[PDB]
C-alpha cells in the first residue's frame, strides 16, 4: 500500500514544443511566481497573443499559456522569443475532451485567480488583457506528458463556492461519467486530496483488500 | 513623369517601396518576418506621365516622387528591380499622403 | 484640402472619427460590447483636395473639417493613426451633414 | 431568453445590485399558452408575443403587466 | 438646399417622413399593427443642394420640401431623428409627386 | 504604326516577345504561387496605328518598337510567327517601360 497526497493543479497535458524546456535536468520547464493565460479558443493568430506577452515581459514574470491549442504564427513567436531572447514562456493544450474543457479551464481560472478568454457569452478577447485578467501561481512544472501548477492565488471563498457547486452537482448526477470527480480532485488540490494505492500480488487480492 | 531603377511606369501608374515592417513591437517582444501581413505605409519611388483622360490633354498623377503614402490592402502588382521588391498601383487606388 | 495627424487623404476622400457608441443606454442600464453596431454618427477630421472631374478644374469636397456627419453602414476603409481608429470614405458616399446654426425665430 | 437579451441581463445584473431573473416558460407546445394566461390572470393581466389582442414588448408601461408580491 | 431637425442631406439626397399606415381600411375592418409595413406615401422634409454632375453647374433636386410624394418599395436608407423615423432617398429613385 | 514578321497588329494593340514564361514547373516539379509570375519582362516587336478614341483623330500607342517593357501576368493573347511564340497586349494593359539614358 502507498499513500499519495496531491495538492496543486495537476492534469495530463504537456508542452507543445521541446524548445520550452528550462531545466535540462529531467527535461522539464520549471517556473516560479508565474502568470497564467487561459484561452477557451485556439490561439493561432499573432494579434491576440502579443499583448499577453508584452504584459509578461513588462512585469518580468514567466508565462504559462493554456489553450485549446496554440500553433500557427503564435507558436512561432513563442519559440522565437524563447530561443533568442530567453523569454520565459510555455504553452500547453487544454486538458481536453470537448465540453469538459470549458469547466476545467474555468476551474483553473477560479483557482489561479483570473478569467478565461474566448466565447462563453460575455466574451473577453485576447487582444484586450489586463494583469488582473490573467492568473498568478506560486510555481509551475511542465513536462512532455503532464502539467502541474502550484500555489495559485484567488478568492478562497469563490473556490470553496466552486467545490460546493461540484459536489452538489455530482451527488444528484445519475452518472457513469465520473469526470466530475476528476474535476473535483483538481479544484480541491492545494487544499488536497489523498489517493490510496492498494498493493498485493494479484488482482483478486487487490480487490478484496 | 519620372522613373526609377531604369523603370518608368506608364499612364496613371505609381511605383512605391513598402517601408520595412515591425520586428520588435511596442513593448519588447519580437515577431517573425512574414507573420501575417503586408505593410501599408510606403514611399513612392516612380510616377507615370498621367492618364490623359477627363479631357483631351494629359492629366498628371496626384503624387510626386519621394512622398510618404498609405496603400490599400488589396490592389497593386509586385515588380522586382535589382533583386528588390517594389509595388505598382493606380493613382486612384492610393488612399493618402503623409505631410511633414 | 486639409489634413490630420500628419495624414492627408487624396482625391475624393474624407477622413472621419466615429463617435464612441453607447455603453450605458437610457436611464442607467449598461449593454454588452457585441450589441453595438458600427456607429454611424461621425465627426470629420480630414479632407482631400477634391475630385478633378466634372470639369477641367478640381472640384472641392462638400464637407468642411469638424462637421458632424452621418455615414452609410457600408463602404468605408479603416486607417489607424497614433494607435487610434479613424475611417475613410468617398465624399459621395456620405449621406448627411448636421448643421451648426438656425435661420428663424 | 437567450441571444443578445441574456447578454444584457448578465453582465448588467453584476452591477450596483439591481435584481433581475429570467426563466423559461412552463412550456411544452400548446400547453404553455394556457399556463401563461393562468399566471397572467393570477397576477392580474399580462400579454406579449403573438396574439389575440396584440401587445408588443417594445411598448410597456409601469403598470405592467401584473403584480406580484414575492 | 434646405434641412430638417439639424440634418442636411448631401448631394442628390432627399429626406422624407412616411405617412401613417392604415388601421381602419375600406370595409370598417381594423388591422393589427404588424400587418404592414412600409408605407409608400411620404411627405418630404429635407432636400440636398443637388447633383454636381449634370453640367459644370449644380443641378438642384426635383422636389421641394413639404411635397407629398410616392416612394419605391425597396430603396432608401433609414435615419433616426429625436427620436423618430425618417427615410432618405436619391432624387432619381422617387417615382411621383402629389399636386395641390 | 509599324509591323513585324509580316504581322501588323490593329487599333490599340502591341505585339511583344516574352522571355520564357513557364514558372509553374521547375525541372520536373510543381510550384506554389509566390508571386510565381505576376509580371513578365519582354521586348516589344510590333505596334498598332493607335486608338481612334479620346478625340476624332487617331491617338498613337505609348510605346515604340524595341523598348524593354513589363507585362501583367494576365490579359495578353498568344500569336505564333515562323513557329515562334509572341504575345499580344493592349497598350493600356502594359505596366512599365525600361529606360536607357540618365
Amino acid at each position: 500500500d502507498e499513500l499519495e497526497i496531491i495538492e496543486g493543479m495537476k492534469f495530463d497535458r504537456g508542452y507543445i514544443s521541446p524548445y520550452f524546456i528550462n531545466t535540462s535536468k529531467g527535461q522539464k520547464c520549471e517556473f516560479q511566481d508565474a502568470y497564467v493565460l487561459l484561452s477557451e479558443k485556439k490561439i493561432s493568430s499573432i494579434q491576440s497573443i502579443v499583448p499577453a506577452l508584452e504584459i509578461a515581459n513588462a512585469h518580468r514574470k514567466p508565462l504559462v499559456i493554456i489553450a485549446e491549442d496554440v500553433d500557427g504564427e503564435a507558436l512561432s513567436t513563442l519559440v522565437l522569443n524563447r530561443l533568442k531572447v530567453g523569454l520565459q514562456v510555455v504553452a500547453v493544450k487544454a486538458p481536453g475532451f470537448g465540453d469538459n474543457r470549458k469547466n476545467q479551464l474555468k476551474d483553473m481560472a477560479i483557482a489561479t485567480g483570473g478569467a478565461v478568454f474566448g466565447e462563453e457569452g460575455l466574451t473577453l478577447n485576447l487582444e484586450d488583457v489586463q494583469p488582473h485578467d490573467l492568473g498568478k501561481v506560486g510555481k509551475v512544472i511542465v513536462t512532455k506528458d503532464d502539467a502541474m501548477l502550484l500555489k495559485g492565488k484567488g478568492d478562497k471563498a469563490q473556490i470553496e463556492k466552486r467545490i460546493q457547486e461540484i459536489i452538489e452537482q455530482l451527488d444528484v448526477t445519475t452518472s457513469e461519467y465520473e469526470k466530475e470527480k476528476l474535476n473535483e480532485r483538481l479544484a480541491k488540490l492545494s487544499d488536497g486530496v489523498a489517493v490510496l494505492k492498494v498493493g498485493g500480488t494479484s488482482d483478486v487480492e487487490v480487490n478484496e483488500k | 513623369g519620372q522613373a526609377f531603377r531604369k523603370f518608368l511606369p506608364l499612364f496613371d501608374r505609381v511605383l512605391v517601396e513598402r517601408s520595412a515592417a515591425e520586428t520588435v513591437t511596442k513593448g519588447g517582444i519580437m515577431l517573425p518576418e512574414k507573420s501575417q501581413g503586408k505593410v501599408l505605409q510606403a514611399t513612392v519611388v516612380a510616377v507615370g506621365s498621367g492618364s490623359k483622360g477627363k479631357g483631351g490633354e494629359i492629366q498628371p498623377v496626384s503624387v510626386k516622387v519621394g512622398d510618404k503614402v498609405l496603400l490599400p490592402e488589396y490592389g497593386g502588382t509586385k515588380v522586382v528591380l535589382d533583386d528588390k521588391d517594389y509595388f505598382l498601383f493606380r493613382d486612384g487606388d492610393i488612399l493618402g499622403k503623409y505631410v511633414d
